């Protein structure tokens, strides 16, 4: 759940419906300047809003899919998962803590079908 | 309600968060809501006493107020405030003027609209006990299937008007600016009309879903207080 | 028979499993050592004769529709989907435009 939180969040970022707003803004900026203003000064607010709770579904799921794979093997499968959202954020600092203080003690075996992946 | 507050205080209140933080208007929101309770369902108790017509009447409004909502989402009409929507005093059936926002362009505006149409709680508390249970949910999923099985009918007539060179559907900034004031086209259009489709055959989030569970998807965005709180005062979401 | 029945049955158990599947094609597809996509010498090799993230989002989103059902816009059943990619692969107008080291004839 944490992970179609995430997800969601992250197509409407890369959807075209959110360029057209972000470029809206633009041609409109190009009384006056203080509508202007406010409306570049309202969008800052509300891409960080998107961007922490995109960052705090990222973090829940990577730790989630952590649990799950400590706790048993019949949903191996999805380290596949916790590879993907890992290798695109290895700029967050929460996922690469999180992997390196508990992603370590999950069995080395669970990461052996994507050795490839990881080794490139 | 004499002891509630005022439609002027909760405007006031609602202005003063503005410029705050989400966590702020959702409990302003609710701490309104709290003190400003609808009233709607005395529309048709006082104007029909006799029982029979009272329920005939409210049984209208109800079905009106489904078949506005599916059809307004289709099309995606915006700027459903309380001023842009008329009520029948005969027939208490619901009228929407002020048609210029459509297509979901109010999404484009600069406090995005968060609801496919209005379905706040003097709507609900106007349809009875029931609230949206029963009549409106069985009604919005009839309508949502008769406007799935013309999908391509209406798409062909979305199509013929989009096209129109004197049809100026598009969100500007001077409309945007003046809709929410305070004191290349055929990417567009392609877009609109997959937008469209992708409404007309039930894919929302790229899920396919069925009638009944994107009318329940439709309900529970429409209704969520989360989404009123963030929408412009003028939309009077508390009311 | 037993070929469109076993067809379906393989397309149901690849529409249950979609999410996963994407998934791992996702971690594939950006493999940095992948050379997956076609480019003018490959594509001269395979028939001689005497922006990178768009194309992996589209092949993403061609391979999300395919396990969805979805064929030219319109949602198929399993049974569909097989029928359809039947059809589409014993077609002898495909066939005849195929390149002739493919050796539709045979
Ligand atoms: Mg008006």
């Amino acid at each position: 759940f944490s992970d179609t939180q995430y997800q969601r969040i992250e197509n409407y970022m890369k959807s075209s419906e959110f360029e057209n707003k972000q470029a809206l803004l633009k041609r409109a900026k190009e009384r006056y300047t203080v509508k202007v203003q406010r409306e570049l000064e309202l969008d800052e607010l509300a891409l960080r809003a998107l961007k922490e709770d995109r960052k705090r579904f990222l973090c829940k799921a990577v730790e989630n899919y952590i649990n799950c794979l400590l706790s048993g093997e019949e949903h191996d499968m999805w380290v596949f998962r916790l590879c993907s959202l890992w290798l695109e954020n290895s700029g967050v600092s929460e996922v690469n803590g999180m992997m390196k203080r508990d992603g370590m003690k999950i069995p080395t075996y669970k990461f052996l079908p994507l050795m490839y992946q990881l080794a490139a | 309600r004499p002891n509630d507050f005022s439609a002027f205080q909760c405007q006031k209140k609602m202005m003063e968060v503005q410029k705050k933080s989400f966590e702020e208007k959702y409990e302003v929101f609710m701490d309104v809501c709290q003190n400003f309770q609808p009233v709607f369902r005395y529309f048709c108790m006082e104007k029909f006493l006799d029982p029979a017509i009272w329920f005939e009447k409210r049984l209208a409004y109800t079905r009106s107020v489904a078949t506005s909502s599916i059809v307004g989402y289709i099309l995606g009409l915006g700027d459903r405030h309380v001023q842009n929507i008329l009520i029948n005093e005969q027939s208490a059936e619901l009228v929407h003027i002020d048609l210029g926002v459509a297509f979901e362009q109010g999404k484009i505006l600069p406090t995005p609209e968060t609801v496919p149409f209005r379905l706040t709680r003097d709507i609900v508390d106007g349809m009875g006990i029931t609230g949206v249970e029963g009549v409106f949910r069985r009604c919005c999923e009839k309508t949502m299937e008769v406007m799935r099985n013309s999908q391509e009918t209406l798409l062909t007539i979305v199509e013929v008007l989009l096209y129109d060179p004197l049809f100026d559907w598009t969100m500007n900034p001077l409309k945007a600016l003046y809709l929410q004031q305070r004191p290349s086209f055929n990417k567009v259009a392609e877009r609109v009309l997959m937008r469209l489709q992708e409404k007309l055959k039930g894919v929302e989030e790229g899920t396919v879903l069925s009638v009944g569970g994107q009318v329940n998807l439709l309900i529970q965005q429409a209704i969520d207080p989360k989404n009123l709180s963030r929408l412009f005062p003028g939309w009077k979401a508390w009311v």
